[PDB]
């Protein structure tokens, strides 16, 4: 029963009048029956963390531009305090996994240290596609822990 | 003065320009790339400014305004002067087009060439009578005057180096330009101004270096003559001696910063700007036939360094018994000269003696340019900002009531015949004497000559509606006026379409067959007696009918309306006085009844669609009986006895026998003047409107929720119109051609 | 008998008749009869 309104109002779609034709026809009754009318999100992971990470910006660069560096430096008093691990967030993140920044700078001298890194590299290429800092960073924690032994 | 309101936007330096227009828009410059965009206001609607690109390359040095409206031209530094025209005529959407280039930079004025209209205004001793002898015609010349005796329009510029540039416009639309040394001697023109010698305009060329340089008037001609422009140089008396340099205070003021004669049109009368840092010395000078040498006419006294300089743009009689009763009757607005400092003081001048008029003791403004009945300033500040200060007539005396009557009077009646604009005489009309402005205004128009009344009978009620959107005791009127507007336009463009076969035998158009009928003879209370003592060969092409309905149906609605507020249902007095009571509008509305009757005997699809209660009462009829009730109570004068208890009577079932309409009313808004303050500023933004105090009025069109179709909106009015002409190819082409350019009130369009 | 009442603006509330066809004077609507004299009544308390 609505096919005749229906045809009738597609038919004039796109009349520059269209709107003029729906006035007068309709308004005067419908009138006479009813009456008249830092990215914040990495904010956010940073917020939430567990107090062990401790985690600053990086006082090298300028973290204004698209993408905030991170200095996180582990603590917790179970572990061994081991080198920092400097981040890098693809401001497109979420969905871009953080770089980091490997460097036998670092961890050459001794073993605990190179432990630590193989650990460190192994398991992060283990971590899929669509990592977060707090992956990163509990990857971290892990490794130091692992590598401890 | 007040601010009248200030605003800036929402957050080096160059010099800046701004150029008031006939009408009421103002062209700023504003160097914040948004350094070079020209920016258009309206001047009663800030916070909605036009950003033209301006596709410039150097600074906007010189901006200059048609003395007609219509035309900007920009000059930059690099050469490019630009003519700036109305794109499909709307005052927010401006078009580059034809211009001329030249790559030395145009540091002169542009000037814009003189039609042969000068004016004069006999300012108080004929403030009395007449408006022949109080606004008169001086018979100044054209420039190249034209083939055939009406002026030729262009533009004169001179650049720094001394080049000069014509550039003739040639009614077929080319440019024809050309260019000419000033003097064989080629040398730094860095300040210079253009004005207009009344015989045959020889125009003089004004043209200084920097300092203690002579100031090196010129002479140029224009020479159409064979088919490419021409243009011929005599020197003129050099003056040098700013007098600034010979007090053996040497170099107190090296630079000149400023030099523009006194008024264009008005040559032989020059103001120097001197100066230097933290200092200034302005004078005037005149050529006085001794041969002929410059001498000074006024000095003033040391003054903090002068910012901007702004001219008077009224044209004012200059003789000494005009100033005279000038200076009794305290008619100042002509005789001023606004100078400011950079201190941050505005001062005005007394144009022949330089003496202090007043002050403003209030950042600087390097940029200020008057209005054309020097009530209003406009100062770009340095910071970003843009105020528009009240000058008043009388500079602050409170001398008695009836002479501010007088004065605004005066420049109101200007403003009427050279049709100019009035928003600068708006901003000083006290909210108490409205009423007698408008009483006074009636009598005016009816003194005057029963010629010039046809001239006027249209800006009469655009100024009256204006001048009544103040005091509050009369905003009821405005409604009305505005509504007797389009009456008349109704009337004009329907008596105007009838087009017989006929012509019986005698001088009478069907439009005054029309009303002889109608009024003269049937004034029966009944129609289709009216249609039958009538040539019904009233016959037009049954599309512009069916295209007429839109229109007709509003006298039909407004018919109804009128009808329906006899009983005064409502406790003040409300929209849709003055149309009873007396009016002749009745006699108009019953002619176009009539005429309605007549055509819908011919298509019935244009007629009035009543929506009725009862089925067949052939609703026209009944609002004919009680239009022609109504009509024969109110022809003779002198009876209040019009709402005679038969017709209230038949008036108040009106809603029981139709639906009472709901139509627009177009005042559509209260603009920015009605609501300044008597002396508080108005602080304003920039694209923001003042947060507190869809009708297609020209076409009935209803436009939806929601527009969906671009439209334009008067400015002064309040009208929204569609901007498309939406109807089909088969439309009346008598209304949307008729307000194509400037609306029934007579301001421009502007977009949404 | 079907009165029929409209809210309103700040104050006001609305009696009609609600038997009479808004659209028609003359026809009462599908069943129920008007009700005579009531506008004297309302008025009344008016």
């Amino acid at each position: 029963l609505c096919q005749p309104l229906l045809d009738a109002v597609l038919a004039n779609i796109r009349s520059p009048v269209f709107n003029h034709s729906l006035y007068r026809t309709f308004v005067p009754a419908m009138t006479a029956i009813h009456g008249p009318p830092i990215p914040s999100v990495l904010q956010g992971e940073v917020a939430r963390l567990d107090p062990k990470f401790l985690v600053n910006l990086d006082p090298s660069h300028c973290s204004n531009n698209g993408t905030v560096h991170l200095i996180c430096k582990l603590d917790d008093k179970d572990l061994p305090s081991v080198p920092p691990l400097e981040l890098s967030v693809p401001a497109d993140y979420p969905a871009q996994s953080p770089l980091w920044i490997d460097r036998q700078w670092q961890y050459d001298a001794n073993p605990f240290l190179q432990s630590v890194h193989r650990c460190m590299t192994s398991r992060l290429l283990q971590l899929p596609d669509k990592h977060s800092v707090t992956a990163l960073l509990n990857t971290w924690a892990q490794s130091v822990h692992q590598a401890c032994l | 003065m007040d601010l009248a309101y200030v605003c800036e936007w929402e957050k080096p330096s160059v010099p800046l320009a701004c150029a008031w227009s006939c009408r009421n828009l103002i062209a700023f410059t504003m160097d914040l790339d948004l350094t070079r965009m020209i920016h258009i206001l309206d001047t009663e609607h800030p916070w909605d400014l036009h950003s033209i690109p301006s596709e410039h390359h150097e600074a906007i040095t010189c901006l200059e305004w048609d003395q007609s409206g219509s035309r900007l031209l920009s000059a930059d530094a690099d050469g490019q002067i630009k003519c700036w025209s109305m794109a499909d005529h709307l005052a927010n959407s401006w078009e580059s087009s034809v211009g001329s280039l030249v790559e030395g930079d145009p540091i002169v004025a542009l000037s814009w060439l003189h039609n042969g209209v000068k004016l004069a205004l006999h300012v108080e001793k004929s403030g009395a009578s007449s408006f022949g002898e109080k606004f008169s015609r001086v018979k100044f010349s054209p420039s190249l005057t034209l083939f055939g005796g009406k002026p030729m329009e262009g533009w004169i510029a001179v650049t720094v180096s001394g080049l000069v540039t014509v550039s003739l416009l040639k009614p077929s639309g080319q440019v024809l330009t050309s260019t000419e040394s000033l003097c064989r001697l080629r040398g730094r023109v860095a300040l210079a101004d253009i004005a207009f010698t009344g015989g045959g305009n020889i125009v003089v060329a004004t043209a200084d270096g920097s300092s203690a340089s002579p100031v090196q008037f010129y002479k140029v001609c224009v020479s159409v003559v064979s088919e490419k422009c021409r243009i011929d140089t005599e020197i003129l008396p050099s003056l040098f001696m700013r007098c600034t340099t010979d007090l053996n205070r040497k170099d107190k003021f090296p630079a000149i910063t400023h030099l523009k004669f006194l008024a264009r049109d008005m040559s032989e009368q020059v103001l120097l700007c001197a100066s230097s840092q933290t200092s200034s010395i302005v004078e005037c000078w005149s050529l006085r036939k001794e041969i002929l040498k410059w001498r000074i006419l006024s000095a003033t006294n040391d003054l903090d360094r002068v910012s901007a300089v702004a001219l008077p743009k009224l044209p004012i009689s200059l003789t000494n018994t005009d100033l005279k009763v000038a200076s009794d009757t305290q008619f100042y607005p002509g005789l001023g000269l606004a100078l400011a400092f950079h201190d941050g003081s505005v001062h005005i001048v007394h144009r022949l003696s330089l003496q202090t008029m007043a002050v403003f003791y209030s950042v600087h403004l390097k940029a200020m340019q008057l209005s054309w009945t020097s009530l209003a300033l406009v100062g770009i500040d340095s910071h970003g900002k843009l105020s528009v200060l009240r000058l008043s007539p009388s500079m602050g005396h409170p001398l008695e009531v009836g002479l501010a009557l007088r004065h605004l009077l005066f420049l109101l009646e200007y403003c009427m015949v050279t049709g100019y604009d009035w928003w600068d005489i708006l901003l000083h009309v006290q909210p108490s004497m409205v009423q007698s402005l408008v009483e006074k205004l009636h009598e005016e128009y009816t003194r005057q000559t029963a010629a010039l009344q046809q001239v006027l009978s249209t800006r009469i009620l655009a100024m009256k509606a204006s001048l009544c959107k103040l005091s509050p005791c009369t905003v009821t009127r405005v409604c009305d006026y505005h509504t007797k507007l389009f009456l008349i336009a109704i009337s004009s463009t329907l008596k105007s379409l009838l087009r017989p076969h006929f012509l019986n035998t005698p001088d009478k158009s069907p439009g005054d067959r029309l009303t002889e009928i109608c009024t003269k003879i049937t004034d029966v209370d009944i129609d289709k007696v009216m249609i039958n003592l009538k040539t019904e060969e009233f016959v037009l092409d049954m599309n512009t009918l069916q295209a007429l309905q839109q229109l007709l149906q509003w006298v039909g609605d407004f018919v109804l309306y009128l009808l329906a507020s006899l009983p005064n249902q409502g406790s003040l007095l409300r929209p849709g006085h003055s149309f009873l009571r007396d009016g002749t509008s009745l006699g108009m509305l019953r002619e176009l009844m009539v005429v309605i009757r007549i055509w819908g005997l011919l298509k019935p699809s244009c007629l009035p669609v009543y929506t009725a209660t009862s089925d067949t009462q052939d609703s026209m009829s009944l609002l004919f009986r009680l239009l022609t009730k109504l009509w024969i109570c109110c022809r003779d004068e002198g009876p209040a006895s019009e709402p005679d208890e038969a017709l209230v009577d038949e008036c108040c079932l009106l809603p029981s026998q139709l639906l009472i309409p709901s139509l627009d009313w177009l005042p559509a808004s209260d603009g920015l003047v009605s609501r300044l303050q008597p002396k508080q500023p108005l602080r304003l933004q920039f694209g923001r409107a003042p947060t507190l105090p869809k009708i297609d009025h020209l076409r009935r069109l209803h436009l939806g929720a929601c527009p969906t179709e671009e439209c334009k909106a008067c400015t002064r009015c309040g009208c929204v119109t569609m901007l498309k002409s939406p109807n089909r190819t088969t439309a009346v082409k008598q209304w949307e051609q008729r307000w194509i350019k400037n609306c029934l009130c007579g301001g421009l369009w502007w977009r949404v | 008998y079907c009165i029929d009442i409209y809210c309103r603006s700040r104050g006001v509330v609305a009696i009609r008749d609600g038997a009479y066809s808004l659209f028609d004077n003359s026809k009462l609507v599908e069943g129920f009869y008007p009700a005579p004299g009531l506008k004297t009544f309302l008025n009344m308390f008016v």
